[PDB]
């Protein structure tokens, strides 16, 4: 959820 | 005392931005 | 913070950083609820998914933080948690709902000019304030855009009426989930990004000019998109768990 999106990790 | 920001209203400043808030 | 301005020395004593030994690094933002106690984000602590978990062990908190690189000598407060406390309904799998979390300073932070605590509402409090078009200003030293500031970082928004705030986005909110941030019509932006996370929601009520803690930065998928606003933690709903 948190980062991220519009479920993978930072960058 | 909590809230009460040491350096502004603990002895009446007021932030640049706070006014803005205000309204 | 995604469109923001430069903080100021005193402007909010109760931010503290989220800052792991190593990768010796900075991981979020906190709040200083006490002369001893520290709330924050939730997952910011425990996202499987994304494999994390951590322990007092792990990381070190500090505050009286202006610079975010630096090393605010004598001003510059710092000490590592002695205990983790996670929320027991928390929903890492679901949607990052009760987005909290608590850490007991195994030791305790005497206050001053940059180190000062912050207070939690009271339905009444809660009420007057919490209120579709009533501004909060959300802090950290997070992402400049979609690279990090030398300095803290400093945004106000508005509340947002529950139902648009619904077809934002498309995960399920809760009525423990509140959503912030101008609009695409409006004409102006702000957002607070990547490491803005943990932070502090901080509205100030007009009855006896206190500065109250209304949220928790928890997500948003994005950094300032004409059409969504972040969403945050009611600090209150869970005011009983606190």
């Amino acid at each position: 959820x948190p980062r991220s999106x519009l479920k993978y990790e930072p960058f | 005392d909590c809230g009460l920001r040491p350096l502004f209203e603990k002895k009446s400043l007021e932030d640049k931005t706070e006014r803005e808030l205000l309204e | 913070i995604v469109e923001g301005s430069d903080a100021e020395i005193g402007m909010s004593p109760w931010q503290v950083m989220l800052f792991r030994k190593s990768p010796q690094e900075l991981l979020c933002g906190a709040s200083l609820i006490s002369d001893r106690w520290v709330l924050t984000a939730a997952h910011c602590l425990l996202y499987p998914p994304w494999d994390k978990n951590f322990t007092e062990n792990d990381l070190l908190v500090r505050i009286g933080k202006h610079s975010r690189t630096r090393y605010e000598r004598n001003i510059e407060k710092i000490s590592m948690l002695e205990k983790i406390y996670i929320h027991p309904r928390y929903n890492w799998r679901e949607n990052l709902d009760r987005d909290i979390a608590l850490m007991k300073l195994k030791k305790p932070v005497a206050f001053s000019d940059y180190i000062h605590p912050v207070c939690l509402p009271d339905r009444e409090t809660a009420a007057s304030l919490l209120q579709a078009g009533y501004k909060g200003r959300v802090t950290g030293w997070g992402n400049l855009k979609e690279g990090q500031p030398s300095v803290l970082q400093v945004v106000n928004l508005p509340i947002v009426e529950r139902p648009v705030c619904k077809d934002s986005t498309r995960i399920r909110i809760t009525d423990n989930m509140f959503c912030a941030g101008y609009k695409p019509d409006e004409g102006k932006r702000g957002d607070a990004c990547e490491g803005d996370s943990g932070g502090p929601f901080v509205m100030k009520s007009p009855f006896n000019n206190r500065w109250y803690q209304m949220g928790i930065v928890s997500w948003g998928e994005g950094c300032d998109r004409d059409g969504k606003y972040g969403f945050y933690t009611h600090v209150f709903r869970l005011k009983k768990w606190i």
